[PDB]
RNA sequence: AAAAACCGUAAAUCCUAUCUUUUAAAGGAAGGAGAAGUCGUAACAAGGUUUCCGUAGGUGAACCUGCGGAAGGAUCAU
RNA sequence: CUUUUGAUGUUAGGGUAUUGGCCUAACAUGGCUAUGACGGGUAACGGGGAAUUAGAGUUCGAUUCCGGAGAGGGAGCCUGAGAAAUAGCUACCACAUCUAAGGAAGGCAGCAGGCGCGUAAAUUACCCAAUUCUAAAGAAGAGAGGUAGUGACAAGAAAUAACAAUGCAAGGUUUGUAUUGGAAUGGUGGGAAUUUAAAACCUUCCCAGAGUAACAAUUGGAGGGCAAGUCUGGUGCCAGCAGCCGCGGUAAUUCCAGCUCCAAUAGCGUAUAUUAAAAUUGUUGCAGUUAAAACGCUCGUAGUUGAAU
């Protein structure tokens, strides 16, 4: 019989944007980034 | 596919302390009473 | 009623789906050929256990055997057309031996970056994708082909490449171009 | 439930009563039955 | 050719019986789960009467007692 | 168990296209069964095959082909070489159409399509051009069949960029990395060749036609199993998450959000079922003193196994 709080915090939390960031590169480039990025700057 | 009857809270077990938001569906194909969980945080409003 | 043709999957799932060194592994490989998917080396090394389990099930039988002596040659001289195994290589130790990169070397991608043409393996790849480079009388536009033993002396540019000598350069370029020293003059 | 009744390492009812409770329940069950048929 | 009769093939309906499946029910009696409920202290230490088995009787309940067993005993032992 | 009601067999006949208890008359008392008869269940059409497999196995097979059966449920019958036929007939049962009320007419488990049922499944399209069948056999038909439509059931290939110069980082003037700035190419639109029964698709050619290449990739996670955050707000045993272990009572690495990261990727989750994992069904290959499990004990038939020569 307390069903009246249900989803209170989804309801209560404050409610930010998405921002507007760059499109994230996919396909065949996506995996070059993240290959090639773990050996240059590292040693 | 079932009908809804009315919803329900549902304790949870005793380590925990939680009140399920489930609902009572009557079985279509069937007839027969069963009790399904609701998932999400305020899905329960989104049922009449 | 249903069609007669047959279909049949190409590669085959992991298993076991985090594993570290397995991920690095595969990291790896896609990074240093240049290849857009996982997927992609799971078709490969699916074609490579194929190929393996025929070497293995023909190593089982005895020497002289009917079915060793014709199935052997007859895979020893697909994997000699395919540039897998060298002229030293006579058994089917080697075939049972030879390894994952040693079957990416054959694909397109790699063969065309190794010969020259495009500076980058990504370069090829997105070159054969634009449909630039011929296997001779043939042009293809599929990066995962496999060159044999022969075509590899003529893999070159397509007769249709603006590299291959058609259609010079940027139309729109040389039309505003012209536009304005038509104008100017 | 077999040859491992009793054991009593989890402090447990004793079996030998629990088996006489349930001798009773099964007489008391039976003399229903036969009264009703 | 209508029509009729008799063996036969025999649908279908009804009665009866049996079986199978599902199902209502006053009342009775279990099991499981829940909550800080009430009463006691049964077991784990020699658990304060060693524990347990089979059987029988008794008691508010755990349980108690008799007979015969076992050590899984608290004894590997003049 | 079967056996009056044919059960098993003999004899004679009837019947059939033919053999036969298939049926009839007489006779005999046989026939099957713990090596499971007779029954019951099957969410059981069988097989070729499918999934999963190291080897054994386990599960599935309505569904391309073959065989069987059925045309709402039964039964009966005509023609015919061939049917107990069903877009043939006759009757009954259940449905159900028209009717002027007297009477007629029906069978989509064929192709589309509709209702219903449901978690669950497409166009009331085009054509006999191919395959092949029927005929009085070139020339006609064929919802057989083919073609297209719907179609993220599955399966295969494969875009979402690539490249040159400085600034920065790393290294003895080599790699990665924000700016510019020109090439390349599909997606797309149009015309055409072609394809096609016609059309569409593919392919090919010609015009335009990418800079935030807005022509903008998602799904699910980030405590462990298990790859990836003791980052920032909100909530505060509530809301919720969580397959399992667990998190949440003011510092929440687990909820609700943002950022970042991870995984797979035009695919990714969820549910149920099944296989491996499972040597947790064990023939290979389990376990039985105490974890579950040696019958209280002996005899004993079937079964299994049996010295040497």
């Amino acid at each position: 019989g307390s069903l009246a709080r249900a989803g209170k915090v989804k309801n209560q939390t404050p409610k930010v944007p998405k921002l507007d960031k760059k499109k994230r590169l996919t396909g065949r480039a996506k995996k070059r980034q993240l290959y090639n990025r773990r050996f240059s700057d590292n040693g | 596919k079932g009908i809804v009857v009315e919803k329900v809270a549902i304790e949870a077990k005793q380590p925990n302390s939680a009140y399920r938001k489930c609902v009572r569906v009557q079985l279509i194909k069937n007839g027969k009473k069963i009790t399904a969980f609701v998932p999400g945080d305020g899905c329960l409003n989104f049922i009449d | 009623p249903k069609s007669y043709r047959n279909y049949s999957k190409t590669a085959r799932n992991p298993k076991r789906p985090f594993e570290k060194e397995r991920l690095d592994q595969e990291l790896k490989l896609i990074g240093e050929y240049g290849l857009k998917n996982k997927r992609e080396i799971w078709r490969v090394q699916y074609l490579l256990a194929k190929i393996r389990s025929a070497a293995r099930y023909l190593l089982t039988l005895d020497e002289k055997s009917s079915k060793r002596i014709f199935q052997g040659e007859a895979l020893l001289r697909r994997m000699v057309r395919q540039g897998l195994l060298g002229e030293n290589e006579e058994k089917l130790d080697y075939v049972l031996g030879l390894t994952l990169p040693k079957l990416l070397e054959r694909r397109l991608q790699t063969k065309v970056f190794k010969l020259g043409l495009a500076k980058s393996v990504h370069h090829a790849r997105v070159l054969i994708r634009q449909r630039h480079i011929r296997v001779g009388k043939q042009m293809v536009d599929i990066p995962s082909f496999l060159v044999r033993v022969d075509s590899e002396k003529h893999i070159d540019f397509a007769t249709t490449s603006p590299f291959g000598g058609a259609r010079p350069g940027r139309v729109k370029r040389k039309s505003l171009k012209k536009q304005k020293e038509k104008t100017e003059a | 439930h077999g040859a491992s009744r009793y054991k009593k390492s989890r402090a447990k009812m004793r079996w030998k009563w629990k088996k006489k409770r349930t001798r009773r329940l099964q007489k008391k069950r039976r003399k229903m039955r036969q009264r009703s048929r």
